[PDB]
């Protein structure tokens, strides 16, 4: 995997790849690594597929039960902590999860929480998680500014996944984009790396290492 | 977690036109020591089923008791215990298969390979395998241990697929089984000459044969074999 | 592999399947496991494929030089002795399991050699992963005083048992007959009972389907 | 989690804690606060195994806050440290122990004295003029042995602390991204924003 | 030490059409280099127009199918004979699999059927419950052989329109039940040739709005 | 364990044990709550048959549940301590998991839920 | 720490009507990290072509070694080495290192200049010859290639049709393997002309 | 393996089963474990088939070269050559060999050579996995200066029991008689010896 | 030893190599030059096992210098790289292999072109526009994929290199104490003193 999400002037960008591997065997190129918890909450998935898929859909049920009981949408902090407290109970049992809980609420504003299977829970503006996280960091950090436009921010998130998809062997398939605003999350399409790489190479003039 | 101590070797079996045949030798090995020679490894359940068991003998004797108790339990409050509501081979197998898998799932297996041979109430032949892992499979011919490697090839020359079953008589089928037992005696180091054989026929019923021996063996050619290469004397 | 050897009236016959595996994958569907050591001494090989080929060629080479040196036709026992001493020296690390057979001025012979360097004598032998399936057939149908045609039938039937019942063996049956006073006849693909059925569809692509970035003429000449 | 320091001076306790959070070959964050306020005049810094550290710190925090509400009274630093030690002493013989080392800096309002306690994951408690956990001690202790005086002011303590951080930044292999410094005194807890 | 797992070999294949879906699987059951059965079905009609197969360790596979079949039965009892939709079955299977997260079912599970719009659906699971809907999936021993061929022939991957300079891709379209069965049969005959654990027979289960039909084909027995 | 169903229905549809618990509240010292535009005030009666009291150490009638919520009561004094303790624990537990202090409605709902549980649990009044 | 799957890569060879084709990917990596997309795995000595997969240092070493040996062969023999002869030379050289082998999967391809017969062959790391009428495969996606070739291949394909078949076999196999891809090269070899084509494939 | 050698009035008799195993599989059911190193010096082989054959081949070579220079070697000399190989290569060998020979001066002699490479001259010797089950029987039934027929019955009954209890032993019972008269081979099949 | 980078631009090759030498929990030195000049227009940087690195670099240096004296002629970067690869290819199957990874930056005077070769300890040679060894690559490669152009000047290459060092300083766990940068072009080898 490679997944990222960063905070900026116009809210939150979230971008992920879509490859699933079993060792060197490429098992799938079309995996949904973003979970839609509710109109205002997203969750990214990296590590063990089943662990992530199972426990983040479970997280969504717990968030639904909160708003039924409390007549109010759950905070990003509370949502992330339900997951972090859950995986902490299983600490040492062998769960493998590197997740990011992204969303907007009135009291918090745009918020991103990194949560992993060894119990770490961190609030932050920028996170990259997965086997190709370093490749995504390289491009993202060197081009990141708070004052990015919604158009430029969407592209940087897409371009960062593409960079990792290219270099990391266990990353690729296609890029899934999301933009989170005060009004909720907005899906910005599935982008196949097969066509996206050459389109980016030609238009941007980058990837000169590759035989054109 | 177990290790098998006193063990029984191959159990072999096959289908024929009117029923099923099953066989197993009467040996209870203790490693390389051929300890016990009077061990019966074919156990009849009613007049329509025979369970052949290989592997650990202590666990075999446990299974004997379970089957014995199953017959008793089935008879309770059952006026048709010797008729419509009698124990079928498929019932007996599924029960054992459930136990075998439950025991492997508790990391404490019955260290056995089992073949349930019988004839159903509607006349259909029943022959199915189950082992310590809970793995089950059925085939025209089934065999355990060395039987799987040496008997099956011979028995499959007679019944290679489903359509060969009606064409195979009880005489031909038994001849192949008895031949297979001889081959196992030649080549399996933990086998014995003495064995038991059971036939379950839809017409003539259950025929249980004890104290059979491997015979018509070829050993004469041994006298001509001298040395291991060059040696002439 | 499945390999066998069967003695008969006036000589000896050996046979083999033609499957070569790489884990669970079939690498070669029609490889030749019967090897010529000398004109009338042939060898069936099981185990590590490179080792069986390498050891049989080396001893075959040295047998040729020995035959020229002594002005005599080579003997099976010489090949047997040279193979076993080589294999023993390497303590089983050369994974060659061989059935050696042939005719020479002494008569007809049939031996087996194992990787650690032990040899056995017999009228019928079988080596390889399908040796148990083959030996079951040999134990059931072998008898003393076999004819040429009976021995070929018995040998090929033993290989077939391996082909069908052993996953390690498959495809075709090779045979080599070595009769006294005659030339040895190598019967490549003596049986071919595993022919691939016609495919349901042709997968010939329309020309231009593959996207190309560059073309160039390669210079092979000087 | 790596570097946590503590210096008790005349009228205050100063805690310095590294900002870096590293996982693998990536520094995930460079602004992490490795401390929790247990009470208005008691502060606990922490370091150790991932997940365990925060889970333990917050569990202690909740317990002390529960006590404060129940009795309408603030526990002394000595009392809080003894409570924390016992929890770690229970933990070490559990099925899965907390692998967390802590420093507890507090100002005792009854005695009018600052107090610094060092407690490791085994439940080994010591009161000290200056303390550290992990590899930090192997540099700072000898440095403080030399430069530390018991009658120092808070400002002198901060300069003494700057000397430690500089030494660590020079000789430590890992980049710990500087430190968050907090002071505990008679007026409570406050953070130094420019360090 | 007792090892609770085993490998029973075999391979399975699921393809989804416009108004149908197929789930195929070979009938061979093996342990190590031995054949246990040449006909042991592992593709099952579970009711509500859902077909299922759990390939790998047969004991775990049979247990899982048995439990899902039972889950369908109780779904009818508890919810007024409501039809279990394929998407609901998939989620239910995830919970069955993940329920044993710390002592897994060693199986690749595939189910097939029709979604609530009447369109063909195939879902595939890993051993611990991660699942995904797809047009195409091969599972089991020969999955690595079959899957790339499916990418090329079902989803038209790496195929461009002739003469368009590799700019226009070959357009996606649904295949007919006739064309799909051709691909299934060719996939399994190819897998049989190159994988030792695959062969004997091929059983295909086809699912339309009318019901569940079966088709059987012979495969090479070596 | 002691299992007896003490709180049960009567022919006329009343749970007398719950209604007799209200009589204990009616016996207790008066407590009043008045909320203004920007504040709430909790008044409490203290009976004057008790002279020679030590008001420093005597349990106060109004109790802090958290720094932002208070609880007063009428009825059995010993019973009130058990509710206050449970409420204080739940207040800290909420801050721990939700990372936010309780609302007054939530805290009330919790306390009320505890009181209800004791009206249909065996062995308790 | 498995030498044969550190760098990654694949080679495939096919026969056609009076022609042969050999193809390979261009990736060289260090486990997950892709390092080079220009690393060609097919070499040639006269009209004989050799493709080598496996540990990249041995790929380079063996190329240099066989260039060495074929150059001396040509000087002494006064003619170019033939595919059948070269195949035996490869096998000899690999088995010489039986108990300390080169971690490679070589593939010989070429047309015999005397008889005009198309010839391909494959080897394991210790030199066992795998001759074939149809096709030879090698590398980290050998399972994938075996599946593609076994289904797509048919005998007596013309050079232009053979190009499409071998290319589609390589591309789709490489897309199911994490350690293979990053470009591809295909050699079409006729009796006295050789065409080399670079393929467009997904770069992930 | 079950092997034994027994001295008697006229000379010595060697005895052995015919089973060779790979685990529980019988690789050869008609093996010849009695092997000639010289005209009237033979040996029984137990342990590794490869090792014992390699050793026996080297010994046969040494005694052939000995004969060319110094005439017929003694049975003791043969046992010494076996010992030298077994002892000096004890770390790389698994061979339990019984050496038996007939001189005219010394008559029948039996030397046993276990795993370590030590030499032990005895009236009779037993060895191989199946020998464990017949220590009791052989000790109770052996007598010195037996006749040929008595020694044949002693070996036959002994190996019959060894074969019966040991899974690693079976097949035919081969025997080799060493006397002044010459060398005689004997064979006994299951149908005879099993029902003793 | 840890970070070594290399960038080939239009008219030169730029090598950047970390200055830190760490043993245990101590940075023993912060001004180490992890490079040797093999010839007037060829420079080799190195990283790997302690002791092996310098021993190997100097052994190569001596051999190339011996060649230069013997033939009164400078070997091409391609020739030097092939020689180095063969030595490592021999080494990997030795009793104790050299655990050294190298970058060879050189300017070919006959072709008038800069050339950068990356060779790992197994003897795996590749010519590249930009290269790195160790964990450095996991950040820099993706960054250079984006920002690198083939027609860049030496000054543009240095700015591109500054971008890499900044990223490493931000996300790398260990403190590598900056880098020594050297340029190889038609006029030979020179060091950038202010970086
Ligand atoms: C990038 C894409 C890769 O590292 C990401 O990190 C992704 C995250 C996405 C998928 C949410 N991770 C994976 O792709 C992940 C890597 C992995 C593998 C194994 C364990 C942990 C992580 N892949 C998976 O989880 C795959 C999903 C496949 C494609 C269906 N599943 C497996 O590897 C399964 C189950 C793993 C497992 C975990 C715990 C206990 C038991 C099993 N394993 C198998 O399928 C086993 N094997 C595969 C080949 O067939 C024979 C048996
Ligand atoms: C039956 C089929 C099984 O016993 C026969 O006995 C045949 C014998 C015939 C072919 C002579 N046996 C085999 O075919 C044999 C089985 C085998 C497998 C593995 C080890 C020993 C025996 N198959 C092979 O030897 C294949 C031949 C290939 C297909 C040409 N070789 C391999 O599988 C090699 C193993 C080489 C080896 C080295 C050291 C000890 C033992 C074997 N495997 C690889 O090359 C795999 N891979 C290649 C690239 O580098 C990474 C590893
Ligand atoms: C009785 C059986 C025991 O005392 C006799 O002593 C006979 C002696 C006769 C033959 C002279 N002994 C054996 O038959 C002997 C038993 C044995 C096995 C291993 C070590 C020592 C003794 N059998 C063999 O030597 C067989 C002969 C082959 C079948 C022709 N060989 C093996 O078992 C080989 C040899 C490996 C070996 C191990 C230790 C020292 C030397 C050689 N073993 C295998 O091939 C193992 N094989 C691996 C695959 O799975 C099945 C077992
Ligand atoms: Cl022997
Ligand atoms: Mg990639
Ligand atoms: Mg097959
Ligand atoms: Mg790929
Ligand atoms: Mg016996």
């Amino acid at each position: 995997t490679t997944t990222l999400a960063f905070r900026f002037q116009g809210g939150i960008i979230v971008a992920v790849n879509s490859r699933a591997t079993a060792g060197n065997w490429v098992a799938s190129q079309t995996v949904k690594k973003v979970i839609e918890i509710n109109p205002f909450l997203l969750g990214t998935m990296a590590g063990g597929a089943a662990d992530c898929q199972f426990w983040e859909t479970w997280l969504g049920s717990q968030c639904r039960l909160h708003e039924l009981r409390e007549k109010e949408r759950i905070s990003v902090a509370a949502a992330s902590k339900i997951l972090s407290n859950l995986v902490y109970q299983y600490k040492g049992a062998g769960l493998s999860m590197g997740t990011m809980i992204c969303g907007y609420t009135r009291k918090e504003g745009p918020t991103i929480y990194y949560v992993d299977s060894d119990g770490t829970r961190l609030k932050g503006d920028i996170f990259c998680v997965g086997s190709g996280q370093t490749f995504a960091y390289g491009v993202l950090d060197s081009n990141y500014k708070w004052d990015l436009s919604v158009e430029d921010a969407l592209y940087l998130g897409k371009r960062s996944i593409l960079a990792a998809a290219h270099r990391d062997a266990y990353s690729g398939g296609s890029v899934n984009l999301y933009h989170v605003t005060e009004d909720g999350w907005i899906y910005h399409g599935n982008h196949d790396v097969g066509e996206l790489f050459w389109k980016v190479k030609e238009e941007e003039g980058s990837f000169n290492n590759v035989i054109g | 977690t177990q290790q098998p101590i006193v063990t029984g070797t191959s159990v072999i079996s096959m289908k024929y036109d009117n029923g099923v045949i099953i066989a197993a030798d009467n040996l209870g090995s203790y490693g390389s020591l051929l300890r016990f020679n009077g061990v019966e490894r074919l156990i009849p359940v009613g007049d329509n089923t025979v369970v052949g068991i290989s592997g650990d003998i202590s666990d075999m004797q446990h299974i004997e008791r379970l089957l014995k108790d199953l017959v008793t339990e089935n008879a309770y409050d059952n006026p048709l215990a010797d008729a419509e509501e009698a124990l079928e081979p498929s019932y007996i197998f599924e029960y054992l298969a459930t136990v075998m898998y439950q025991r492997r799932s508790k990391m404490n297996p019955l260290w056995n390979a089992i073949i349930v041979a019988g004839v159903q109430s509607n006349g259909d032949q029943f022959l199915r395998y189950v082992n310590l892992l809970g793995v089950t499979y059925s085939s025209p011919t089934l065999a355990t241990g060395f039987g799987a490697h040496m008997a099956n090839p011979l028995l499959r020359k007679v019944v290679d697929r489903e359509s060969d079953i009606p064409k195979t008589t009880v005489q031909v089928a038994e001849e192949a089984i008895v031949n297979a037992m001889r081959v196992l005696y030649y080549r399996d180091a933990r086998s014995s000459r003495n064995f038991s054989l059971a036939i379950i026929d839809k017409n003539t019923g259950l025929t249980f044969k004890k104290n059979l021996q491997v015979e018509n063996m070829k050993w004469d050619f041994a006298k001509d074999i001298k040395g291991y290469g060059t040696q002439k004397i | 592999t499945t390999i066998v050897g069967v003695k008969f009236n006036n000589g000896v016959v050996i046979a083999a399947d033609t499957r070569s595996t790489q884990g669970p994958i079939v690498a070669d569907k029609n490889c030749a496991k019967l090897h010529r050591i000398s004109p009338k001494i042939w060898c069936a090989g099981a185990g590590t494929a490179a080792d069986t080929e390498a050891v049989t060629q080396l001893i075959g080479s040295n047998i040729e030089l020995h035959s020229l040196y002594t002005s005599r036709e080579p003997r099976v026992v010489s090949a047997l002795q040279m193979l076993k001493q080589h294999l023993f020296k390497y303590q089983g690390h050369i994974g060659a399991y061989l059935i050696v057979a042939g005719v020479d001025p002494t008569g007809s012979h049939l031996f087996s050699i194992h990787a650690h360097g032990s040899t056995d004598v017999g009228y019928y032998l079988s080596l390889g992963s399908g040796s148990l399936a083959a030996m079951a057939v040999l134990e059931s149908h072998w008898k003393q005083d076999l004819t040429k045609e009976e021995a070929i039938k018995l040998a090929s039937d033993a290989i077939q048992a391996g082909i069908w019942n052993d996953l390690g063996s498959g495809s075709n049956v090779d045979v080599c007959v070595m009769e006294i006073g005659k030339d040895a006849e190598y019967l490549r693909n003596y049986l071919t009972p595993n022919v691939r059925e016609e495919k349901q569809k042709s997968y010939k692509f329309p020309r231009g389907t593959t996207a190309v970035l560059k073309e160039s003429i390669v210079n092979i000449c000087d | 989690m790596d570097i946590i320091l503590g210096i008790r001076v005349q009228d205050s306790v100063i805690l310095a804690s590294s900002k870096a959070v590293t996982r693998g070959i990536s520094v995930l964050k460079d602004s992490d606060d490795k401390t929790r306020q247990l009470s208005p005049h008691t502060l606990m810094s922490f370091a150790g195994e991932a997940g365990d550290t925060v889970q333990f710190a917050e569990y202690i925090q909740a317990n002390i806050q529960l006590y404060s509400i129940r009795e309408d009274y603030e526990l002394s630093p000595q009392a809080v440290s003894s409570f924390v030690r016992q929890e770690l002493a229970k933990s070490i013989r559990s099925r899965r122990p907390y692998q967390v080392n802590v420093l507890i800096g507090g100002y005792d309002k009854k005695k009018n004295k600052p107090e610094l306690y060092q407690i490791d994951y085994l439940g080994t408690k010591v009161e000290l003029p200056y303390g550290a956990h992990g590899y930090s001690g192997f540099y700072t202790f000898s440095l403080l042995d030399h430069h530390y005086r018991p009658d120092m002011t808070t400002e002198e303590g901060l300069d003494l602390l700057k000397l430690c951080v500089q030494e660590l930044e020079k000789r430590m292999p890992m980049d710990f991204k500087g430190v968050i410094v907090k002071i505990v005194d008679k007026d409570g807890i406050r953070q130094v924003d420019d360090f | 030490q007792f090892n609770p797992y085993g490998d029973n070999g075999g391979t399975i294949l699921g393809i989804a059409g416009e108004d149908f879906a197929v789930l195929a699987g070979d009938t061979r059951n093996i342990t190590d280099y031995s054949i246990n059965s040449r006909y042991e079905p592992k593709v099952f009609d579970c009711g509500d127009n859902i077909v299922m197969s759990a390939n790998g360790f047969a004991a775990d596979g049979d247990a899982l199918v048995k439990r899902f079949k039972n889950s369908v039965k109780w779904y009818h009892f508890d919810h007024n004979d409501k039809k279990l939709s394929i998407n609901s079955a998939a989620r239910n299977i995830q919970h069955l699999l993940y329920g044993k997260r710390f002592f897994p079912y060693y199986v690749h599970t595939i189910i097939a059927g029709l979604d609530e719009d009447g369109k063909g659906a195939v879902y595939s699971f890993d051993p611990v419950g991660s699942y995904e809907r797809e047009q195409c999936r091969a599972g089991g021993a020969a999955a690595s052989l079959i899957m790339p061929f499916l990418d090329n022939q079902v989803n038209f991957k790496n195929q461009y329109e002739p003469g368009t300079n590799g700019k226009v891709k070959k357009p996606l379209k649904y295949l007919s039940v006739e064309e799909v069965i051709k691909l299934v049969r060719d996939s399994f005959t190819s897998a049989t040739e190159r994988h030792i654990q695959v062969g004997d027979g091929l059983e295909i289960l086809i699912v339309t709005k009318d019901g569940v039909r079966k088709e059987f084909y012979e495969l090479k027995r070596d | 364990g002691y299992d007896r169903a003490l709180s049960i229905f009567s022919p006329d549809g009343h749970i007398f044990q719950v209604e007799y618990a209200l009589e204990a509240v009616k016996r207790g010292t008066c407590a009043v709550g008045v909320k203004g535009k920007n504040c709430v005030v909790l008044g409490c009666e203290r009976r004057s048959t008790l002279k020679l009291q030590d008001t420093r150490i005597t349990p106060s009638k109004v109790s802090k549940i958290d720094s932002h919520v208070v609880l007063s009561f009428s009825g059995l004094n010993a019973d009130s301590r058990i509710l206050i303790e449970k409420a204080r624990v739940e207040a800290q537990s909420h801050r721990l998991t939700l990372e936010d202090p309780v609302t007054v409605e939530y805290l009330t709902r919790y306390v009320a839920g505890v009181q209800q549980r004791y009206t249909q649990s065996g062995g308790v009044r | 720490s498995d030498p044969s799957s550190i760098n990654g890569g694949i080679v495939v060879a096919m026969t056609g009507k009076d022609c042969v084709a050999i193809a390979c990917d261009l990736r060289l990596g260090s486990q997950s990290l892709g390092v080079s997309n220009k690393f060609e795995k097919i070499f040639h000595y006269g009209h004989v072509f050799l493709g080598i997969t496996g540990l990249a240092t041995d790929v380079t070493t063996l190329n240099e070694m066989f260039r060495y040996k074929t150059n001396l062969y040509k000087l002494k023999e006064e003619r170019a080495i033939e595919p059948e002869t070269f195949t035996q030379l490869v096998s000899s050289s690999l088995y010489e290192r039986r108990f300390g082998p080169y971690f490679v999967g070589p593939v010989v391809a070429g047309i015999n200049s005397k008889s005009g017969k198309p010839f391909i062959a494959g080897f394991d790391l210790i030199g066992c010859i795998d001759e074939a009428k149809d096709f030879i495969v090698s590398g980290t996606a050998s399972d994938q290639l075996f599946g593609m070739c076994e289904s797509l291949y048919e005998p007596n394909l013309e050079p232009e049709d053979l190009f499409e078949t071998i290319s589609q076999a390589l591309l789709n196999a490489a897309d199911r393997d994490a350690l293979s891809g990053w470009g591809a090269v295909v050699y079409i070899i006729k009796k006295d002309e050789v065409v080399k084509r670079y393929l467009k494939m997904r770069q992930d | 393996t079950s092997i034994m050698a027994v001295t008697f009035k006229d000379g010595v008799i060697l005895g052995a089963d015919s089973r060779t195993t790979t685990g529980a599989y019988i690789a050869n059911r008609v093996t010849d474990k009695l092997t000639r190193v010289h005209d009237k010096i033979w040996c029984c082989r137990s342990g590794s088939a490869a090792d014992t054959q390699a050793i026996a081949d080297i010994v046969q070579y040494h005694l052939e070269l000995y004969t060319s220079q110094y005439g017929t070697p003694s049975t003791e000399t043969a046992a010494s050559v076996f010992k030298e190989l077994c002892y000096e290569n004890k770390d790389n060998l698994t061979a339990g060999i019984i050496v038996a020979g007939y001189d005219d001066k010394n008559k029948g002699e039996v030397y046993t050579i276990p795993l370590g490479g030590s030499v032990h001259k005895l009236p009779y010797a037993i060895a191989g996995s199946g020998s464990t089950f017949i220590y009791g029987y052989c000790d109770k039934n052996f007598r010195e200066n037996m006749s040929k027929e008595e020694t044949v019955d002693f070996i036959k009954h002994s190996l019959s029991q060894a074969i019966k209890w040991d899974g690693s032993s079976g097949g035919v019972i081969r025997m080799v008689v060493l006397t002044a008269a010459g060398v005689e081979r004997l064979i006994f099949y299951p149908d005879e010896y099993e029902q003793l």
